[PDB]
């Protein structure tokens, strides 16, 4: 994962340089000093890149080079047992109904439908999350 | 300005540039072959049809073998 | 393998002979299954 | 032919007017031809059809051209740091803060409509002794001894010790020119001068544009608290009568009732007009007694009504 | 062995994957897309009465008829039971051939119906039209086994 | 030694077949499928609303909508064109192809991909469900500046589910963000390095970090909002930065936001022309570089948006303004040196995309007149803005999204789209579009600011609106033609019984049937270069694509 | 059905074979992860901005924060961190037991850094400061209190976990998942040393 990880440390050096950049000509030139917002923004976007691209970085030092990141690798180099995909599922549906009444509920200020709304994202990612694990029923 | 004027462009405007549009492209001929007509000789290729209706046993191909042809029937014609 | 393949046998009785198929709705012997499109266009 | 390539720019009535109109029309220039090259790339391209006579062969399938790639990223860069040196040098000119205003005008932008203080006039060659008024500027400080709680709390306000309900940061003028809804304001400004805009906004931001000003700004609610430069200079305004100005920013559901008026008349006329609205007289009457039709005559306070289908 | 002349390759499996050039078509059939429909609906709903599978074969079908008939219906995915009804304009010949399970439930019958069907449409110039006749009067004609 | 196929492939399938998928559908193509019938479907509605107030502004008069009715249609036409149409189908072309063009089965998380285009759904009709409320919709601009929306002006609930409704449907973006990006850097082909997957699939990736550095700022700030509309928490109190703290908040998601609509479909344009100019992207490496320098620069540009305020530090935002400018001329200019050259057959994917070129330009170089702020001073707010982003947008997310669904149906549906009717819907479009906007750089220029519900019959530019409103209504037509292109393609019209319908294809996803195998493939072949399908169906060129890369 | 046509233990198993490439539920989840990142920064920038627009005395007159209980909490939420480490040192392991052990102590610790939140949020509020009563007291609890509905998120996300754990076999997926609770669990305690810092210390 070494590309992978230099894509996030490259877009963190620039993210670094802009935020540093930004806060000093923000500190002086500007009306009122500091603008604490768009300094903020970029500093955690620097660190929103930084955290993935360290992640990456780890992963890519922890790993051997895969097939996918092998040039000249052959198909039947990755052929194999490819993990757990989830297959049909209606709960992602549940989710988005459960949340949609959470979201109608903060927007037209009902604190029952907000409650109602929460229980029901709770019950929702519950089952999407214990799908393939539920055991069969033991009577 | 001229709310008549300005209602019967904005509603026809459209509608005359899309007929033209529709004269110039539509009228084009498409890339489906023309229909095979009788008097000329069949040039294309052999072309075999079939239904696809009932359950063919297994979807799996391996398994089928050939139990064979089977023919049982017959007919003729000449138009 | 924790199953059981399921068999039944179901009482029937219109012989579904002039209306649905089973290519259309699988489960045409199991109940009703067809209403007749004069039903929706009116 | 400057006119038809201005886009339909406005011929400006400033300096900084007429400086911004040439930087458009230079920027404008080139656009078109950076367009026009672009263009006859993609329609001289367009010429490279499938032409029948390619047998089984297909093209040059070359790409990946890195001298060419090299001057058409060189070339951008070139031109468009020539173009941000001409808008800053253009920008030097946006706000030339000079501390001698020869009229200041007080810009207070309530909802859907305007109001003009003329804070201060102080002419270089020498007249107008007048000023701003400032006794109204009230704060609303909940400094009260105790709220609701018995003791302790002694609350002073939420926002820097006072309340949101402050309109401290506005400012009020003895002669104000105040906009109704069915009357447009006309601020009338003396030609040849110096003009500063203090801007302000009574409830929501909202923004003033002088559409033959070349320039606009965003009259926000409280500008110092917001790190925003509300005050802006004219340093002149060469050609004088009745211009239009508009609301430039979102104000509520009548953003697009908000036109106003900048009358530039004469020096002469200004001093009259001050005069006679220092004398108890409204901005139409000041207007008819200088001579200069009362209502603006570039806009008018159109229906309140709903719409054209509203049964009046 | 030779794949198709330009852009069509073997893959790693069986498959073979072609391509055609923008502007063209793949399936190339000399009859308009509407009647095509038409007699695929046939095949398809029309025949699910029969429940013996329906298969027309427009190409030639030169030197003895009848063997050739037979040895194209060798091709239909499941002959036991099949109907396939061949028409080849080159000679203007008809030859319509059954499968073993497809035989007593009326397709005998039906055979001479279903070739006189084609036949009058045929001479009427109507290829698709009479193809769909026939397919129809025989799939009428057979009874679900 | 000859095949039995069907004389007519399945028109529309048994029913019953498709609702329960739909409900339970974890397939991505499927998934796809599902973002772009409904994002075209909030195209029409969220179209249909600029169509009223082309209606309205034709004449100076309020003929018949009210100053609030016209100021809810752009604030939900602005608002569902670019977050109900545009940025829920670039996750809609990613999950179409996405998975295709790096030959892998699924995405990473494919329920959690079905959650993302249900929250999309759900959370864009409670949006647009403040019109059945009495008062309205949100009648604030699509921007939503900070005072105007605080509870105090603009107190209806129509405004509060336009908040809460983005907050749903933003959700579903950020998940999206999360599979597509864990999608190419996890699940890839054996032999498909991260330099050797298409351009499509690059721009979404780097798009993807963009949704997730953006959106997650915009739902801080709308429960800022929303907090300080139902608590009164001062959080954008004007006396506080709130003025400035929300420009910069929602400007910071909101240039991003415009550029995570660009960054895909300069992909979909980059995967059209090498096939039909039958030659390699030019300049494949820099193409990568230059979106990645975009969506990096993106990020630090944001308050050129914000340049009439007088509250930012004007220079520096202008500087990276003008560097933004370059890397997306260099895109630019690789797609015409991908045209430069090459055996150009202009079917109705390259028209479109042709077309994306022309419009796009026009609207590029009046975005660097914006970019310059003395500039920007008298045309910002005005139609002139109007006027570009729409000659950008509609020239990136609708003449690009058009050419995307022309050059992908086949591979989605395995049905080829009318030739004839794609030209007429594109020099409909083509010609509407020009005419509704070219008009509205002069419109703007001369004082006409936006978001005006009526102007006065003194005001001059009555003959310009009139004309925008007759290129609106060509546009409106326009999408008559497509409508029934797909509507009587997708069951009918010539089928595609081969991989690449459109010959020369590459990116891996044209070395599958045209309807592909669920699991997206029954045969992988050996990837090489970025043009594994190329390289497959033509073997013969495979020394030659090495051979004349080099030279240029 | 003679044994299985997928020859897995588990019908549920990790999404690629982790030894060899990466993790592909942990990849996700950190970016993720560096998303809710950018959320708090929106946060962030709203509370300085709040500040620098404050006149001198940052903090109110009526408000007074209590380190001397945001301390202890804070403790207890690194304390957690370093609980839940333990617990994924034991999910990389096949101890279920183990691992369930030590998220549920997390847990409760999680639960009792709520629970300190709460009381200190009732004390401030009736202590004058309150959402709608001061511009700092509105931003703090913006911030804090959005930084306690994620903790709570991570406290449901720990129980249901620890369900799941209960009606399944232990699997390199469900270590999978606790290690990216665990992941969740580590973001929130960073995020919560940031504002702990820039509240309490900065001030
Ligand atoms: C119009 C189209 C747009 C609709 C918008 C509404 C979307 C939401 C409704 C659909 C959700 C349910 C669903 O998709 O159908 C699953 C279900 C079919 O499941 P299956 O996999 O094929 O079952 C096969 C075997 O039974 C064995 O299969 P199994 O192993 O998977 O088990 C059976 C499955 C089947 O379980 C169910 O059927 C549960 C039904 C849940 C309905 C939720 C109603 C939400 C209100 C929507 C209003 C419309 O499993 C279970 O989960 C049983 C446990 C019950 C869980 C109950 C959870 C309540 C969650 C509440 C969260 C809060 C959300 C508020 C918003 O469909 C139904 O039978 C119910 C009909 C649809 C409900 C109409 C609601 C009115
Ligand atoms: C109120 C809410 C309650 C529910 C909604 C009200 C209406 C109930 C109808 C049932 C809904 C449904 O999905 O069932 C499908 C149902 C057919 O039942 P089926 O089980 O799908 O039958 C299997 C097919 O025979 C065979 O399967 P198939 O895969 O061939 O399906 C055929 C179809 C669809 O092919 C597809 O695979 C399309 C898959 C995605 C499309 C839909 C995505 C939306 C999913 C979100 C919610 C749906 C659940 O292909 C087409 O012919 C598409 C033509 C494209 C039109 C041009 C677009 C530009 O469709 C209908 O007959 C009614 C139309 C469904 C939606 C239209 C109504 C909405 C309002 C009008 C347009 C909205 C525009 C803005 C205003
Ligand atoms: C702000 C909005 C909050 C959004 C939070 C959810 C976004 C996280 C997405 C990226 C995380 C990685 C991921 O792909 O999620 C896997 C999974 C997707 O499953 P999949 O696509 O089918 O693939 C299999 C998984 O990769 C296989 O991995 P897995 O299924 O085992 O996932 C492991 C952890 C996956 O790791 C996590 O997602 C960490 C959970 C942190 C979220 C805590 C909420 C913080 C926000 C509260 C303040 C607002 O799953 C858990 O066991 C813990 C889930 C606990 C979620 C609690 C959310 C309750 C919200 C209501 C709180 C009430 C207080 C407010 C009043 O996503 C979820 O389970 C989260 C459900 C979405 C909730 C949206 C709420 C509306
Ligand atoms: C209104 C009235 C409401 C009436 C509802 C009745 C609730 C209580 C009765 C059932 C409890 C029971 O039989 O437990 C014995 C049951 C014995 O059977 P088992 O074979 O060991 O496992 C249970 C199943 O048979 C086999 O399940 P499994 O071993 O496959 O595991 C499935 C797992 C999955 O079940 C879940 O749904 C767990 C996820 C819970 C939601 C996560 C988010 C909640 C928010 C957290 C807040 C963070 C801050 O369920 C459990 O956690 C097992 C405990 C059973 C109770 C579940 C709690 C509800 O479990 C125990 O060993 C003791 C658990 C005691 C906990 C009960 C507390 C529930 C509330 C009590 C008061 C009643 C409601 C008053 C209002
Ligand atoms: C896909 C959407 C998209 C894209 C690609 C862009 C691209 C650009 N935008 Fe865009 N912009 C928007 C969508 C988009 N914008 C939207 C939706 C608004 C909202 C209006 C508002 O609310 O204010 C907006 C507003 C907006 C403004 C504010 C206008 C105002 O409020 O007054 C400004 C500058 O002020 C700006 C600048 C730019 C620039 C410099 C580019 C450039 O990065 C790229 C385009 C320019 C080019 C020039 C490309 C062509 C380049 C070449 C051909 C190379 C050679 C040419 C040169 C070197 C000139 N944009
Ligand atoms: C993806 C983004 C996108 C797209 C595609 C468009 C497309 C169009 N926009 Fe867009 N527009 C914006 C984004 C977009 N716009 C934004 C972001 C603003 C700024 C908003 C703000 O500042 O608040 C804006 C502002 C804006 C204004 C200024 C509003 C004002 O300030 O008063 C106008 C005025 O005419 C306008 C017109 C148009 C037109 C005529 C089209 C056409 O190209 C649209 C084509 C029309 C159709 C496709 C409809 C035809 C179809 C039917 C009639 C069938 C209906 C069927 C059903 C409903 C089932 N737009
Ligand atoms: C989006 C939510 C809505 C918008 C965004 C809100 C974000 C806030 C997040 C966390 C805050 C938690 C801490 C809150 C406690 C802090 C103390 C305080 O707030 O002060 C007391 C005041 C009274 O003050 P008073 O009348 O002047 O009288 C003083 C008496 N002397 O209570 C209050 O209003 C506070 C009540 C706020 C409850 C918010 C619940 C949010 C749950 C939403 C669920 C998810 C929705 C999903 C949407 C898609
Ligand atoms: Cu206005
Ligand atoms: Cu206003
Ligand atoms: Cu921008």
């Amino acid at each position: 994962m070494h590309i992978e990880a230099r894509l996030f440390e490259i877009l963190t050096a620039f993210f670094a340089l802009a935020a540093v950049v930004y806060a000093v000509l923000t500190a002086m030139f500007a009306t009122g000093g500091v603008e604490w917002a768009g300094t903020t923004a970029l500093v955690l976007t620097t660190g929103l890149t930084l955290i993935t691209g360290t992640f990456f970085r780890f992963v890519a030092r922890r790993l051997d080079t895969r097939p996918e990141d092998y040039e000249d690798a052959e198909i039947s180099d990755g052929a194999g047992e490819l993990g757990f995909f989830a297959p049909h599922s209606w709960w992602p549906i549940l989710i988005s109904l459960s949340f949609s009444t959470a979201a109608v509920g903060a927007a037209l200020w009902l604190p029952w439908l907000i409650a109602a709304g929460v229980a029901f994202v709770i019950t929702s990612v519950c089952g999407l999350v214990f799908e393939y694990y539920w055991g069969p029923e033991k009577h | 300005m001229s709310t008549a004027l300005t209602h019967g462009l904005i509603g026809g405007v459209p509608l005359v540039l899309f007929a033209v549009l529709a004269l110039i492209f539509l009228t084009r001929k498409g890339p489906h072959p023309d229909t095979y007509k009788m008097s000329d000789p069949w040039t294309h290729a052999p072309i075999l049809w079939a239904a696809e209706e009932p359950r063919e046993h297994g979807h799996g191909g391996h398994g089928h073998d050939s139990h064979g042809v089977v023919i049982g029937g017959g007919a003729s014609g000449k138009w | 393998m924790s199953s059981t393949q399921d068999r039944s046998q179901l009482d029937p009785e219109v012989e579904r002979h002039t209306g649905v198929d089973v290519e259309d709705v699988p489960s045409a012997e199991w109940g009703w299954s067809h209403m007749p499109i004069g039903v929706m266009h009116i | 032919w400057s006119d038809a390539l201005a886009l339909g720019w406005p011929t400006g009535i400033t300096p900084e007017a007429k400086l911004n109109r040439e930087l458009w029309i230079g920027s404008v220039i080139a656009s078109f031809a950076v367009g026009a090259i672009v263009w006859g790339l993609i329609f001289w391209t367009s010429a490279f059809h499938r032409k029948k006579a390619t047998d089984t062969e297909l093209p040059r399938q070359f790409g990946y051209n890195m001298p060419l790639e090299l001057t058409l990223t060189v070339i951008p860069f070139l031109i468009i740091s020539v173009l941000f040196y001409f808008t800053v040098v253009v920008q030097e000119r946006m706000m030339h803060k000079d501390p001698n205003p020869e009229v200041v005008i007080d810009v207070t932008a309530f909802q859907w409509n305007w109001k003009f203080g003329y804070q201060k006039i102080a002419f270089a060659d020498g007249s107008f002794d007048y000023d701003g008024a400032d006794p109204e500027r009230k704060e609303a400080m909940t400094s009260r001894p105790e709220g609701k709680d018995e003791h302790g709390i002694e609350k002073v306000g939420p926002i820097r010790g006072m309340t949101p309900e402050d309109r401290t940061y506005l400012n009020f003028d003895k002669i104000e020119t105040l906009g109704t809804s069915s009357e447009i304001p006309v601020l009338v400004l003396p030609a040849g001068k110096r003009i500063e805009f203090v801007l302000n906004s009574a409830d929501v931001i909202h923004g003033f544009w002088v559409p033959e000003f070349l320039f606009k700004r965003d009259v926000l609610p409280e500008p110092k608290a917001n790190n925003s430069d509300n005050v802006f200079q004219v340093s002149e305004i060469q050609q004088t009568g009745a211009f239009v100005g508009r609301c430039t920013e979102m104000c509520g559901t009548f953003h697009a009732m908000m036109n106003f008026e900048v009358r530039v008349v004469e020096p002469n006329d200004f001093k009259a007009y001050i005069d006679q609205r220092n004398a108890g007289k409204t901005n139409a009457e000041a207007l008819a007694a200088i001579n200069q039709p009362p209502l603006a005559i570039t806009t008018e306070p159109f229906e309140s009504r709903r719409g054209e289908l509203v049964p009046q | 062995e030779l794949d198709l002349p330009y852009g069509s390759a073997l893959t790693s499996s069986g498959r073979i994957s072609a391509v055609t050039e923008p502007g063209e078509l793949s399936v190339h059939y000399p009859f308009p897309t509407m009647d095509l429909v038409v007699l695929d609906d046939a095949l398809k709903y029309g025949s699910r009465a029969a429940k013996a599978r329906f298969a027309v074969y427009i190409g030639p079908l030169g030197a003895d008829t009848a063997a050739t008939a037979r040895e194209i219906l060798a091709n239909v995915p499941t002959p036991e039971n099949a109907v396939l009804l061949a028409v080849s304009p080159d000679q203007r010949a008809i030859e319509v051939v059954y499968g073993a399970d497809v035989k007593g439930r009326g397709i005998e019958s039906a055979a001479p119906l279903g070739v006189s069907a084609a036949a009058a449409s045929f001479k009427e110039g109507n290829l698709i039209d009479g193809l769909i006749s026939a397919v129809r009067v025989m799939s009428a004609g057979v009874s679900p086994a | 030694e000859l095949e039995a196929r069907r004389p007519f492939p399945e028109r529309m399938g048994p029913k019953g077949n498709l609702i329960y998928k739909l409900i339970t559908t974890t397939d991505h193509k499927l998934i796809g499928i599902m973002y772009c019938v409904v994002c075209f479907a909030f195209f029409l509605v969220g179209g249909l609303m600029a169509l009223f107030m082309r209606t309205e502004l034709a004449m100076p008069g309020l003929q018949f909508l009210s100053n609030e009715q016209f100021n809810q249609l752009f604030t939900m036409h602005g608002t569902v064109m670019l977050l109900f149409y545009a940025t829920p189908i670039v996750f809609g072309f990613a999950n179409l192809v996405l998975p295709l063009q790096i030959g892998a089965p699924d995405v990473a998380f494919p329920r959690l991909n079905a959650l993302s285009f249900w929250l999309f759904l759900f959370g864009a009709l409670i949006a647009i469900a403040g019109f059945i409320t009495p008062g309205g919709a949100a009648d604030f601009g699509w921007t939503a500046y900070s005072p105007l929306t605080d509870a105090i002006h603009s107190p209806g609930a129509g405004g509060d589910l336009w908040i809460m409704g983005l907050a749903v449907g933003g959700l579903g973006t950020i998940l999206g963000g999360v599979n597509m990006i864990t999608t190419v850097v996890c699940m890839r082909a054996p032999g498909m390095t991260m330099f050797r997957m298409p351009i499509f699939t690059w721009n979404i990736l780097v798009t993807s970090i963009l949704v997730l550095i953006a959106f997650p700022i915009l739902t801080a700030a709308l429960f800022g909002l929303a907090a300080d509309r139902h608590l009164g928490a001062h959080i954008y109190d004007p006396a506080n930065g709130g003025v400035l703290l929300w420009q910069h908040l929602f400007w910071f998601f909101g240039h991003p936001e415009v550029y995570i609509i660009a960054l895909p479909f300069f992909g979909i344009v980059s995967e059209i022309f090498p096939v039909f100019s039958r030659k390699p992207i030019f300049g494949y490496t820099t193409l990568i570089y230059a979106t990645l320098a975009i969506a990096a620069l993106s990020v630090a540009v944001w308050a050129h948006h914000m340049y009439a305020t007088g509250a930012v530090l004007l220079p520096f935002f202008s500087f990276m303004t003008f560097l933004i400018a370059v890397p997306t001329g260099i895109k630019f200019f690789n797609w015409i040196g991908t045209m430069w050259k090459g055996q150009l057959t202009f079917e109705t994917p390259m028209l479109f995309s042709v077309g994306f070129l022309i419009t796009f330009l026009l609207g590029g170089l009046s975005g660097v007149l914006l970019a310059s702020p003395p500039l920007d001073f008298h045309v910002t707010d005005s139609y002139f803005v109007i006027a570009h982003f729409h000659y950008v947008l509609f020239g990136t997310i609708v003449f690009a999204t058009y050419a995307g669904i022309y050059f992908w149906f086949p591979k989605m549906t395995g049905r080829l789209l009318d030739e004839r009717l794609g030209k007429l819907h594109f020099w409909l479009t083509f010609i509407g579009f020009h005419t509704t906007f070219l008009v509205q750089h002069w419109l703007g220029d001369e004082g006409m600011p936006r978001r005006y519900a009526d102007y006065l019959p003194t005001d001059g530019f009555t003959t310009l609106n009139v004309i925008s409103t007759v290129g609106a209504f060509i546009l409106g037509v326009s999408m008559l033609p497509f409508v029934w292109n797909v509507f009587k393609s997708w069951r009918y019209g010539e089928p595609v019984t081969v991989d690449d319908p459109w010959g020369y294809g590459n990116s891996l996803e044209w070395a599958t049937s045209c309807p592909p195998p669920r699991h997206n493939f029954t045969e992988l072949p050996r990837i090489r270069s970025e043009r594994p399908a190329f390289e497959l169906h033509y073997p013969h060129m495979v020394e030659r694509m090495r051979a004349e890369a080099h030279v240029g | 059905m003679t044994s299985a046509v997928g020859t897995s233990g588990t019908a549920i198993t990790s999404r690629v074979h982790s030894l060899n490439r990466p993790n592909m539920v942990s990849v996700g989840t950190i970016v993720w992860l560096s998303s809710e990142l950018m959320f708090f920064a929106g946060l962030f920038a709203m509370y300085f901005t709040a500040r620098a627009q404050a006149g001198g005395a940052w903090p109110p007159e009526p408000t007074e924060l209590n380190l001397a209980l945001a301390v202890p909490v804070t403790l207890v939420l690194i304390a957690s961190s370093f609980t839940c480490q333990m617990g994924v040192f034991a999910a990389e392991r096949g101890d279920v037991f183990g691992l369930r052990r030590w998220y549920v102590i997390t847990f409760l610790m999680g639960l009792f850094f709520v629970l300190g939140q709460g009381y200190e949020y009732i004390h401030l509020v009736e202590h004058g400061t309150t959402i709608p009563g001061s511009a700092y007291g509105s931003v703090f609890y913006l911030a804090t209190g959005f930084h306690g509905l994620h903790v709570i998120g991570g406290l449901v996300a720990f129980v249901l976990l620890l369900a799941r754990t209960k009606m399944s076999k232990f699997t390199p997926a469900q270590a999978t998942a606790a290690i990216v609770v665990s992941y969740y669990w580590h973001f929130v305690d960073i995020v919560w040393i940031a504002l702990f810092a820039t509240i309490y210390f900065v001030r």
